[PDB]
RNA sequence: UUUUGUAUAAUGGGUCAGCGACUUAUAUUCUGUAGCAAGGUUAACCGAAUAGGGGAGCCGAAGGGAAACCGAGUCUUAACU
RNA sequence: AGGACCGAACCGACUAAUGUUGAAAAAUUAGCGGAUGACUUGUGGCUGGGGGUGAAAGGCCAAUCAAACCGGGAGAUAGCU
RNA sequence: GUAACGGGGCUAAACCAUGCACCGAAGCUGCGGCAGCGACGCUUAUGCGUUGUUGGGUAGGGGAGCGUUCUGUAAGCCUG
RNA sequence: GUUUAUUAAAAACACAGCACUGUGCAAACACGAAAGUGGACGUAUACGGUGUGACGCCUGCCCGGUGCCGGAAGGUUAAUU
RNA sequence: AAUUCCUUGUCGGGUAAGUUCCGACCUGCACGAAUGGCGUAAUGAUGGCCAGGCUGUCUCCACCCGAGACUCAGUGAAAUUGAACUCGCUGUGAAGAUGCAGUGUACCCGCGGCAAGACGGAAAGACCCCGUGAACCUUUACUAUAGCUUGACACUGAACAU
RNA sequence: CUUUAAUGUUUGAUGUUCUAACGUUGACCCGUAAUCCGGGUUGCGGACAGUGUCUGGUGGGUAGUUUGACUGGGGCGGUCUCCUCCUAAAGAGUAACGGAGGAGCACGAAGGUUGGCUAAUCCUGGUCGGACAUCAGGAGGUUAGUGCAAUGGCAUAAGCCAGCUUGACUGCGAGCGUGACGGCGCGAGCAGGUGCGAAAGCAGGUCAUAGUGAUCCGGUGGUUCUGAAUGGAAGGGCCAUC
């Protein structure tokens, strides 16, 4: 049978031009008043998945 | 703890608002501060409202 | 009452020693107070971290009447 | 994705975005694909017939990708700043 | 065999003979190898039946952005040194 | 007269020795309790598995019952050996 | 059960100091041989010849082979 | 009298007696998705449940908690509208 | 005390000597009234204690009669077993040695006996812990549910008052 | 009309009665040499009872399950996140049910800036007034102070006061530190706008290091995004926030 995608993983990662994966930062959903503007500002742009985590992401997204 | 979250709303008409805490017991009067509004790109007066 | 607690080590100390070539912005020393003070081309952060304000060589020196430690950056 | 019990990366991180249904029916044409149509006229039906784009594609863009050697007439297709210059330089024509 | 460590007074086997445990299918990635190469390959089916036909599709030659959209750029921001 | 007394058959099973790869997957021998009664037994019938039946011990339900046996789900699952 | 030098035994065969001999290992050297990796060659179809070096190993990774049954090569080849 | 057939026969279970409590009969209760039945071809001096356990002398105080019985004024309250 | 920890409580009785027994005291760790209290004649293969008789239970074993054991003839098992050329001692050592070191002792092979050892045999410890194992059991654990109970609508109509 | 009584009608509420649905585990007739059932008659009840769908309560009667880990065995006790010091062997890091403590907040000023100021403690003198209150002088020299634990800091003060104030700015960010990761931290400088200062300048909270909660789902506001025939809309995205 066809490999099934980890559907929750496909809702958080997106394959980029050079094979990597972009993802949204954690800590920007709620409890935002105590958080500094600087901290929240750096958390807005998407980020790349670290070396240690690519193996896990690639296993979850065979059709990425 | 005994300190509540409050929102400071822009008088410039724009929906923009800052967020802070307030000791509602000791300081019951509504908080007013001039803060930068990024929608009108100017420093306007901001007034307290409920979070 | 009972013991058993301790906090995480904060990895403080000297990050770049005398003579090391640094680019502007590089943290030279992470400290609790001003064990070292900011000298020429060296800035002081809010947590008293000393950093490079210009590219160059890290220089440690004892200056002033209070015989204080100062970190400066010499042009290379 | 199992990490021993620790909240996995595909769970620690938040979900984002939405899928555009429009993007699925929008295609891109390389300048190399203009010479591949039978007729010297490039439109949605021509590329479709030349098997450059899918049957269900409703919108297409010509981009500065590859080369255009022959004069061609692009009709009812969006063209990028660079691809316009490329088509025009080779004696081509761009119409709505 | 298991262990930090077993002549171990730890496990297992009376002996022989025959049997007895990393397979298969479909996906997917990588290495090797072969074909062709900005292309590569067809599926069902047709069949003149391992030929030939069939290019429906799939992957690749474009990315950026949540998206509209723009496009060798794009997004970020009113704008980026 | 009597869930009366002593005591064989008959029903039981308090003690001891033997036996424990037994003569026997619960017995033998010597003693022991009941023996007209809530007694004992033959033939046939009825109650069925979270169900029966139980003067109640989780007892008994075809030689291991805190959930029978057979077949099936079935190659349950086994981060253990 | 001697059983608090391993034993015999020892007045040094004990202890201290200086010295020279010898014994002693799968270490080092000698002779012969095989292979992995380099390098360079009488001179490359990718082997061979030199030559420096390496060559304990569980889990584990990598490389190279042997043999068994069945298909083609095979109506061939071997075999009363 | 009964009991752990197969390590417990007892002080354990049962028992006559006592009390509480339910039940007006198409009884309560029990087996049954139901039909049908047991209770009972009985009828409160009867039938079920629970406890105590011949007999003698007796069975005191506590209704706060938990459980049960009764109450209807107010407060809260479902589908529905 | 079928209840009492301290505890062999204390005192009395019984015995030469009594942690048990019987009587008593009350300081009831922690009796008590149908979760029944305290008595009770009779009954009991029921528990504790004392006495007479009686004896191989014992001092302390003797003898004897039978069935095995032992010998011959016939038949003919078993559990177990890595391989055995299968000794003592002291030491060493996966820390309790026939097998290692040192040393001692011992000619080769049976038969009858004994059980100190081969951590002897049997049963993948029942104790103990562990597994995000199993089961059955409890309850004011959680979530459901049969049953019981409440109302609304349906099967379900008419007349008349207020 | 101001107001009040009473006859007709609508839908309620409450009661009384009726019979015809429905009940009969009263009697009788027939099918029928039948204690079943069915049809019929009659009596007794009667829109009640009962059953279906929905609904609140009750419900170990039955069912499925959960009921943590660390631990000088386990259990009991204690502990589980964060901050500070020592153990820690003069870079970083470093364990134990090792030795000691603290956090889960506070503050619109206790934040920003300009200007100014300088403690503790002891001795001597002084109304009430004492060992210690306030005042004066001397010694002292930061031992004080820092909203709070500890450690490092702090006089150019970071300590204490006043005037003006909102930089407790929005977008970004060369370069670094620290993490397996998720993250977390430091940062000059650039753009827009602001406060204070004559100016150089300083300000992107508080001397620093604790004061915390991923994701999902959902709420509120904004929005050149999306909007399943089309225009809207719902819902989704994006930004802010709970
Ligand atoms: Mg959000
Ligand atoms: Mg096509
Ligand atoms: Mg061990
Ligand atoms: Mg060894
Ligand atoms: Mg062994
Ligand atoms: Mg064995
Ligand atoms: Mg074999
Ligand atoms: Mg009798
Ligand atoms: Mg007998
Ligand atoms: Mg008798
Ligand atoms: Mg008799
Ligand atoms: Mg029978
Ligand atoms: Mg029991
Ligand atoms: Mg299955
Ligand atoms: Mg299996
Ligand atoms: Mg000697
Ligand atoms: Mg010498
Ligand atoms: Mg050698
Ligand atoms: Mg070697
Ligand atoms: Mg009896
Ligand atoms: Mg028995
Ligand atoms: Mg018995
Ligand atoms: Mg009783
Ligand atoms: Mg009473
Ligand atoms: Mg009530
Ligand atoms: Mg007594
Ligand atoms: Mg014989
Ligand atoms: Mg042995
Ligand atoms: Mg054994
Ligand atoms: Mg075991
Ligand atoms: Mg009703
Ligand atoms: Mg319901
Ligand atoms: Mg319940
Ligand atoms: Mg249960
Ligand atoms: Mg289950
Ligand atoms: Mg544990
Ligand atoms: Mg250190
Ligand atoms: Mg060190
Ligand atoms: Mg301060
Ligand atoms: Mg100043
Ligand atoms: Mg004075
Ligand atoms: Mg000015
Ligand atoms: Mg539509
Ligand atoms: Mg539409």
């Amino acid at each position: 049978p066809k490999i099934k995608t980890v559907r929750g993983a496909a809702k958080r990662f997106k394959k980029t031009g050079k094979g990597g994966f972009k993802h949204k930062h954690a800590n920007l959903r709620h409890i935002l008043t105590k958080k500094a503007t600087k901290r929240k500002r750096h958390l807005r742009p998407k980020a790349m998945v670290s070396k240690g985590d690519l193996g896990l992401v690639i296993a979850c997204l065979p059709y990425a | 703890g005994i300190r509540e979250k409050i929102k400071l709303v822009s008088s410039a008409g724009t929906g923009h608002f800052y967020t802070t805490t307030k000791n509602k017991r000791t300081k019951p009067e509504k908080l007013e501060l001039k803060k930068f509004d990024p929608v009108v790109r100017q420093h306007v007066i901001y007034k307290e409202a409920k979070i | 009452t009972r013991n058993g607690r301790d906090s995480e080590a904060k990895r403080l100390g000297v990050k770049r020693f005398g003579g090391e070539s640094v680019l502007a912005g590089s943290i030279i020393v992470r400290q609790r107070g001003t064990k070292f003070h900011a000298g020429a081309n060296v800035g002081c952060g809010r947590d008293h971290t000393l950093f490079a304000k210009a590219d160059g060589k890290v220089k440690f020196e004892v200056k002033g009447p209070k015989n204080r430690k100062f970190i400066s950056i010499e042009a290379e | 994705g199992f990490e021993g019990g620790q909240m996995p990366l595909y769970r620690r991180l938040p979900k984002f975005g939405f899928t555009s249904r429009k993007a699925a029916i929008t295609a891109e044409i390389r300048l190399s694909d203009l010479a591949k149509v039978e007729g010297g006229v490039v439109d949605l039906n021509t590329l479709k017939a030349a098997n450059i784009i899918g049957i269900q594609i409703e919108f297409a863009k010509v981009i500065l990708a590859g080369e255009v050697t022959t004069p061609v007439t692009v009709r009812g297709l969006r063209v990028t700043k660079g691809a316009r210059a490329a088509i025009e330089a080779a004696g081509g024509k761009i119409e709505e």
